[PDB]
């Protein structure tokens, strides 16, 4: 599996990895924060 | 034959270029240049040097004196909350004054913010033509950029100075904002009459189509040609070669004429200036000639009395 | 009928369908079966706006009609006196359009050069296929095509840019907007670039492609080049067709007819980062 | 154009700018005329008075070059107007059937304009297009591929010979050609950059204009360190004729 | 060996990048884990 | 885990981590500013 | 090698990159926990 | 004092000076014009 | 007090000057004329 | 130095321009008195 | 002593004083658009 | 580094500080007449 | 504390320090005039 | 060698810079303090 | 570094520390005029 790096370069891939990761993870942060049951800094709205 | 020109296969890295030499009488240029590799994918890598001078960097202060006042005054309309102005950045504006004041100087939340900031940037960008002029000349060539950007100049000082003073008011005038200026093309349109009925609207809106359609056609026969040397238009016209043949023998086989390695800039400045000027008398002519255009069309014909 | 150097290049071969057939000239215009082929398509065209025209009230220039079929007919076919002659011209119009892209093509094969210029063309009958052909399907009826009118499209226009509330907040409308309004200011700086270079100052030579740079770089500090350019325009000028087609296509059949599209920008002032 | 009559002032500004309009046109079709005129009558016309169209061709223009010296446009010696060239018919608007070797006859697609038999000169009257290695301070960005030592092919998978050397274009930074060493002769041609694909087979460049056998018959230059314009109207030619003549 | 790299300096970053990978997914399973103790998610077809 | 400044220049690496922090803290702040419960600064609404 | 570091240049840039964010880690937990006693967060689903 | 012309050339300095002042004297010409206490011209706006 | 043309140059200095003198000029003209007081044409607004 | 220009040739520039702008103060002067004859500025607090 | 000998101080040294006026501008700016700190007009309502 | 001498420098201080001074003057006198005809700074009640 | 001026030119560090400073001022001054207690022309609003 | 000083230039540099960060965070404490004192922050639920 | 010697910046420091000094002399001096004009700081109630 190692061949991997042999194909891709390692400094120009894992900064891609790294944004990747760092948005999808804002997102999904958002998408839980606007909803009402899963906001956990106001609560549930009534 | 299978390689499209859109992208360049191999780079070639030279040293910088200061650029031919200017004819006395102006400043030394900068000397930070650098190279970028994806610019030079599409077009050229080498960005700079710049040159700026006296009129270059009084273009700048005034318009960022305009620019500043504009900002300054959309932190104050939302109470200086910099998280309310990241939230609706592109709703906010900086008004133009109110119908009560006409012409003269109004009171600064009412008007005076506006006018002096149309003013600065007026100046800023009266500033940048002289420039694009004073840096044609130094190096011996014509001015027609220029005088096309004058129609541009043109269309701005109609829509912001003309016509506000053919109809007394500086209330007539877009506002400093994203969205409200359109909210304001969109109220104008509607207040007099419908402007597609304004016939100079029609041709500019008529020679837009046709620069859209002119650049394409040119652009895609330049790069067609491109593999006899196509690119090299002003060697092209002193000395005729078989690529501007080719270019000129495609068009005359499909449409019947056809033009020169020259005279198709002609056409090509023309149809890009005819764009505002015509825009600028149509404006020119809403309120202090047309008050309706509808009305207008109905009565030369253009519509039936619906 | 052939220009001082043209002989040279009138020679046989090159086409897709017909052979030596229709393979010659009529004064300057190449002829090909596509030729042929699309001269027919627009005179079928006219004659049938023609007719259309007698059977109405006037022969006024600005007020010629051709109008779409009503909505109860669906995507079927209408009578030909109550619609049907708006579809024939619709299918007239589309192959008078593929026959003239084909002959480009046949001229571009026959000169040896590339087919730039043809494949630039699809993107405007892509445009207009768009109009006439996908959202009227997406959307459920002819009903929604433009008439072929040159004061009454322009109603059909404004009529469907105020059916979405106010079509400036259409996003993919403001890229188009953009694009086109950088290709017009593109158009106008290389025009006058090249016309002074050729043109000089008074008693000056004709100056060179490093003068072009050169002021450029002194105007703004970059300059493209002269291949980039043309690149360049071809981009924006296609850019600018994709997009509009692609804010046509996403407002009807994605949006529904009844909404707003300055609502839609909401998502931006909702963000929980300054919601409440 | 008082209030209430039917002339208004909107109309006469539109009838103005009509006017002012089709003076544009005929000002722009006229400088349109510039080169190829006047016409060459076809066949079973008379040929006692020319034929310009209606809107006539303008005066001889003139620019002043650098050096001092002048060029008149229309350029009537690029012409080439007796090629080997005959007529398949009798009738006008006829197509020509080329009589001996398209190749090396220049014509059709193959077609080469005379231009002047001098290299371009640069603003520093030394040639422009140059051999990377006669011009001192430019490389090839590494980041591309390099190629120098890559084997060429024809439009039929023959090797027809290997890439030498990348000749540059000063002032305008960029390649413009390559240099092609023949498979068994030790001589050179020049490849035009549009006319090849670099690295489409991972380590060979794709030239799908010619057959890989007739990159010997490329027309070559006089010296081997510049090429006059001449020649790079012939070397372009010589390709371009593939595109219909290769078979 | 196209990237730039020898195939020591690949196994090197290879064993780093999995060992750091799979770090992350340990502490991922454990916030999952934490955050359905909280509140789950996946309702029954009548709703919560 | 020295390895990896053997293969990325610490010269970028920790401008893109102090640039991509600062924004990170900037919108924590700004979006536990924009609650009412945790409003810092005016207290709680209504 | 590639980034222009030599061994024991990357290795004490290693250290003290990792002592200065261990700094920072204490710090912030050190936040987290005030932050609680000020004000804490989770609630269920009923509310606080 | 004086020592500072070897730092900056007076021609630009004396140049942007007067160019600055300018600026200066005209907003602030505009901004009294537009009050109505010091409105030099028409004077005091008419009380609604 | 002549030195000042050591440092300037003329020809610049009074196509500046000449261009600078008609602005101010025409805009101190055009805000006059914008008030009713200092209107020489038609006066006074009743 | 800076201008290119010799001692005379300034001295001279500057009578020949001081000589200008003292006409043009003269006449500025002339126009200012008779505006002043024509209306008055400078109001009081409450008008004219 | 910490090591230099990586970050030229002019560009780190600029930055960051850039940097240090935003962020000032920034919380200048949010404190006056409350009521409880606006230290200019006082409280609102 | 400017360019200059050392003599000229000291001369062109020696005007530059004149023509500042000069410029000041007029400036104050100017303000003395502004604040007689108007006065600014007025109480937190008004006028 | 004068070993500064080995690293900063002095003139683009002391040009950029006074548009600096005057950009400042003249936003605290539109501040200041922006509001009804401090607004030193026309003083108080109602 | 990488940033184009010295060893001993960094040293002298670093005091230089630590100096000036301590003073610098000493006026912000007591900017703080005084800040405090007109005004505290951080309520209770229920307000101020 | 810069172009400067080990004097001249020496001076030109001097300078520089001198012009600051003053500037934010009459920069207190203002600020206590303005106090005596219009103090800010309210109180949680308000003026
Ligand atoms: C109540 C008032 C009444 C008034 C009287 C009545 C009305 C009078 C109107 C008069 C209008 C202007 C007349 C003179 C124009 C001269 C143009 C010229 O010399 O062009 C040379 C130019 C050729 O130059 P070239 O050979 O390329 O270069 C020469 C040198 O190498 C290069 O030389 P160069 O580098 O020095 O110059 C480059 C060149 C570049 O080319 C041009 O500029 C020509 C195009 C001009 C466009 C003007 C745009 C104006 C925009 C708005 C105004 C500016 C606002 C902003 C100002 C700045 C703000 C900061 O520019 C010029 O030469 C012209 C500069 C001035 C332009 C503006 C003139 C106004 O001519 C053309 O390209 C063709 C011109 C168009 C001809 C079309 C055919 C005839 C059209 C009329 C048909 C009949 C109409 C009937 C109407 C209805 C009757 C009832
Ligand atoms: C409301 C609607 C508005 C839009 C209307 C659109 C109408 C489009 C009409 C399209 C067809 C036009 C054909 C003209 C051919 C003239 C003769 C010729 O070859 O000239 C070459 C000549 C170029 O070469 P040259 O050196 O200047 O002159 C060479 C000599 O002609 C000598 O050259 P040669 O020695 O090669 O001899 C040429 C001769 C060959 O010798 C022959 O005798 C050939 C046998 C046929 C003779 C008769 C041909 C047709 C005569 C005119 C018919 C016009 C009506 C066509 C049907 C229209 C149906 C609606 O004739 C031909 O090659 C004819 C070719 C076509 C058949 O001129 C052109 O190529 C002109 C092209 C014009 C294109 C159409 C432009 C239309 C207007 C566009 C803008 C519209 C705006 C509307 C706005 C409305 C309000 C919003
Ligand atoms: C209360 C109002 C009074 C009045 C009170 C005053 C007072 C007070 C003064 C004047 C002065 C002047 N008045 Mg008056 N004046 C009045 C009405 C007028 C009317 C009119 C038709 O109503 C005109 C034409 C004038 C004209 C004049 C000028 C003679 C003079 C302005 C000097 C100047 O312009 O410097 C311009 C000098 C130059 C060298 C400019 C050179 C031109 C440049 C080089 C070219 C620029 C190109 C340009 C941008 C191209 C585009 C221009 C457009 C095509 C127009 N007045 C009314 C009656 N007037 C001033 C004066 O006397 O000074 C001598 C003065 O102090
Ligand atoms: C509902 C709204 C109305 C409508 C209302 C208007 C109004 C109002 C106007 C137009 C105008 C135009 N309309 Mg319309 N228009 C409508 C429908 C259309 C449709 C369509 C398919 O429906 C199209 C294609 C168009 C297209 C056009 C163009 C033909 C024309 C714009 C020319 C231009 O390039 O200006 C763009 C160029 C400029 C504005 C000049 C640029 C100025 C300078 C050069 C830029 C300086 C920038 C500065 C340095 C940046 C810093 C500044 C600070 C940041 C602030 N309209 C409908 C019917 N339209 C304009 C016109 O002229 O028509 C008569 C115009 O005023
Ligand atoms: C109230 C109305 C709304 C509005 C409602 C709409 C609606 C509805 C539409 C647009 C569309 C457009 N609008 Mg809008 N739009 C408004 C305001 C504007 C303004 C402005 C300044 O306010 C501008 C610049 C624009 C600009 C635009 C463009 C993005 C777009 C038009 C280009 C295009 O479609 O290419 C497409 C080009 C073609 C289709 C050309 C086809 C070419 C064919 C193949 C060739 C024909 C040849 C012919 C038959 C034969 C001739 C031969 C002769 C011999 C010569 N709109 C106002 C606010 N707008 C249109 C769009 O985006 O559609 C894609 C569209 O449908
Ligand atoms: C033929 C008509 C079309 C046209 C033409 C046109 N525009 C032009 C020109 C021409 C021929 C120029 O020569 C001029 C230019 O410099 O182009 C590169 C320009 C220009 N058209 C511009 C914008 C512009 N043109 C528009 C439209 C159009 N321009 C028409 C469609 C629009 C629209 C559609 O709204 C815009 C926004 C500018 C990019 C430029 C004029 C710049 C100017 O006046 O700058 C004033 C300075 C300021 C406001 C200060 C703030 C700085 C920036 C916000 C301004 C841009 C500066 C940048 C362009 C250069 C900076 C270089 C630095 C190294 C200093
Ligand atoms: C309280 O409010 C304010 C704001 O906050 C709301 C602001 O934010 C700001 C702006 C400041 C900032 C915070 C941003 C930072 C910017 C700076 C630090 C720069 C500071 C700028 C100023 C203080 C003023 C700037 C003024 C400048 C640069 C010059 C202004 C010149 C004019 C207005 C021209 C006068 C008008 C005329 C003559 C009309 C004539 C008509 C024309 C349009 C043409 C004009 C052409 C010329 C006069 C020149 C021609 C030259 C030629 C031909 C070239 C000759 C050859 C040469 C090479 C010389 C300020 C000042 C402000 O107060
Ligand atoms: C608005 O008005 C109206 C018209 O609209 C102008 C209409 O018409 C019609 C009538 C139309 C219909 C009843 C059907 C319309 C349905 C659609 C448009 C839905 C979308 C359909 C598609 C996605 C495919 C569109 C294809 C069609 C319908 C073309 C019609 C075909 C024929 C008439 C048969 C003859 C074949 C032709 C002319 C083209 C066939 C269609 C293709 C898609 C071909 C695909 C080509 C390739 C895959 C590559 C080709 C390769 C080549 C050329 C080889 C070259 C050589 C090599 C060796 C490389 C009505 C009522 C109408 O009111
Ligand atoms: C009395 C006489 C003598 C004076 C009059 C002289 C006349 C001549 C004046 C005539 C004026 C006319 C001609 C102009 C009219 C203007 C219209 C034509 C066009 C309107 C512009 C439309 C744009 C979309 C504006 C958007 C600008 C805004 C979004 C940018 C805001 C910038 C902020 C964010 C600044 C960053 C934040 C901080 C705080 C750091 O700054
Ligand atoms: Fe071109």
């Amino acid at each position: 599996m190692w061949r991997i790096w042999l194909l891709f370069d390692p400094r120009r891939a894992l900064v891609l990895l790294f944004v990747f990761l760092f948005g999808l993870a804002i997102i999904i942060h958002f998408i839980l924060l606007s909803t009402s049951r899963f906001n956990w800094l106001d609560g549930p709205r009534a | 034959a299978q390689y499209q020109n859109i992208f360049t296969q191999v780079q070639v890295e030279g040293p910088a270029y200061a650029g031919v030499p200017l004819r006395p009488g102006s400043s030394p240029r900068e000397t930070q240049t650098t190279f970028n590799y994806w610019l030079g994918k599409i077009g050229d890598a080498q960005v700079g040097p710049v040159y700026l001078g006296f009129t270059g960097v009084c273009s700048l202060l005034c318009g960022f004196v305009a620019i500043e006042i504009i900002g300054l005054n959309m932190l104050a309309s939302v109470d200086w909350s910099p998280i309310e102005f990241l939230r609706q950045f592109c709703w906010l504006a900086l008004e133009p004054p109110k119908p009560e004041y006409g012409l003269t100087i109004p009171p600064l939340k009412e008007g005076g913010w506006w006018l002096m900031a149309g003013f600065f940037l007026t100046v800023s960008i009266a500033l940048w033509w002289v420039r694009t002029y004073r840096r044609s000349r130094a190096l011996g060539m014509g001015t027609h950029v220029s005088w096309a950007f004058a129609s541009a100049i043109l269309l701005y000082l109609a829509l912001g100075f003309i016509q506000p003073l053919l109809m007394g008011s500086w209330s007539e005038a877009p506002p400093f904002g994203v969205f409200p200026h359109l909210d304001w093309t969109n109220n104008f349109s509607i207040k007099y009459g419908n402007l597609y009925y304004n016939p100079f609207h029609c041709l500019s809106i008529a020679f837009l189509y046709g620069s859209a359609l002119l650049f394409a056609m040119h652009g895609a026969t330049i790069l067609a040609v491109s593999r006899y040397g196509g690119e090299r238009e002003i060697e092209q016209m002193l000395d005729r070669g078989t690529a501007l043949e080719r270019a000129a023998l495609f068009w005359r086989w499909t449409m019947g004429f056809n033009a020169t390695a020259e005279s198709i800039h002609r056409w090509a400045w023309w149809f890009a200036v005819l764009c505002p000027l015509t825009g600028a008398i149509g404006i020119i002519l809403t309120g202090p000639v047309v008050d309706n255009w509808f009305d207008w069309g109905v009565k030369h014909g253009l519509a039936p009395p619906r | 009928a052939m220009l001082s150097f043209e002989k040279k290049y009138r020679v046989r071969g090159g086409t897709l369908i017909g052979g030596d057939l229709f393979d010659f000239w009529v004064g300057p215009f190449y002829v090909g079966i596509f030729g042929v082929m699309t001269v027919f398509f627009a005179l079928i065209g006219i004659a049938l706006i023609a007719w259309n025209t007698a059977l109405g009230p006037t022969w006024n220039l600005w007020q010629i009609s051709v109008n779409p079929p009503d909505a109860k007919y669906g995507l079927g076919f209408a009578p030909l006196a109550e619609g049907g002659i708006w579809q024939w011209v619709s299918i007239c119009a589309t192959g008078a359009f593929v026959t003239w892209a084909l002959r480009e093509v046949e001229i571009c094969r026959k000169l040896g050069i590339g087919f730039h210029v043809p494949f630039a063309f699809s993107f405007a009958i892509f445009a207009y296929v768009t109009l006439v052909v996908i959202r009227p399907v997406l959307m459920g009826s002819w009903s929604y095509g433009f008439p072929y009118g040159i004061f009454t499209h322009l109603d059909w226009v404004s009529n469907t840019g105020y059916s979405y509330g106010q079509f400036h907040y259409n996003p993919a409308h403001m890229i188009a907007i953009t694009f086109f309004f950088t290709t017009c200011l593109a158009l106008a700086l290389h025009g006058g670039l090249v016309l002074s270079a050729l043109n000089p100052d008074r008693g000056e030579p004709v100056k060179s492609p490093e003068h072009e740079n050169t002021v450029f770089r002194d105007l703004v500090g970059y300059s493209i080049g002269t291949i980039g350019i043309h690149r360049l325009g071809l981009f924006l000028a296609l850019s600018a067709v994709f997009f509009s087609a692609v804010c046509m296509i996403i407002s009807g059949p994605v949006l529904a007819e009844g909404g707003s599209w300055p609502d839609w920008w909401n998502w931006w002032r909702n963000l929980p980062i300054w919601n409440p | 154009m008082q209030p209430g009559a039917y002339l208004d002032l909107a109309q006469v500004t539109l009838y103005v700018f009509w006017i002012f309009f089709a003076g544009l046109l005929f000002y722009l079709r006229r400088e349109d005329k510039r080169e190829g005129y006047p016409l060459v009558a076809d066949a079973g016309s008379g040929t006692r008075l020319a034929k310009i169209g209606v809107p006539a061709p303008p005066d001889p223009k003139t620019y002043l070059l650098r050096g001092g010296a002048t060029k008149t446009v229309p350029s009537t010696s690029n012409d080439r107007p007796n090629v080997a060239l005959t007529p398949a018919a009798p009738w006008p608007g006829a197509p020509f059937v080329p009589t001996g070797n398209p190749f090396a006859d220049g014509v059709g697609p193959g077609s080469y304009a005379q231009r002047a038999d001098v290299p371009e000169l640069g603003l520093d009257n030394l040639p422009i297009i140059v051999p990377l290695r006669a011009a001192k301070g430019m490389f090839l960005d590494p980041r591309d591929p390099n190629p120098v030592g890559m084997p060429v092919v024809g439009c039929d998978g023959v090797v027809g010979g290997t890439v030498t050397e990348v000749w540059v274009d000063r002032a305008e930074v960029l390649a413009r050609y390559l240099e092609v060493e023949v498979a068994k002769s030790r001589k050179r041609v020049l490849l035009p950059v549009p006319f090849a694909l670099i690295n489409d087979p991972f380590g060979k460049v794709s030239v799908d204009a010619i057959r890989g056998d007739q990159f010997a018959g490329v027309p070559t230059t006089s010296k081997g360190d510049q090429v006059s314009k001449l020649e790079e109207d012939k070397i372009c030619a010589y390709y371009g004729a593939g595109t219909l003549y290769a078979t | 060996s196209i990237s730039g790299l020898s195939e020591a300096e690949a196994k090197e970053f290879h064993s780093i990048f999995v060992t750091s990978f799979f770090l992350f997914i340990v502490v991922a399973v454990v916030a999952h884990i934490l955050a359905w103790m909280w509140r789950p998610w996946l309702p029954k077809a009548t709703g919560y």
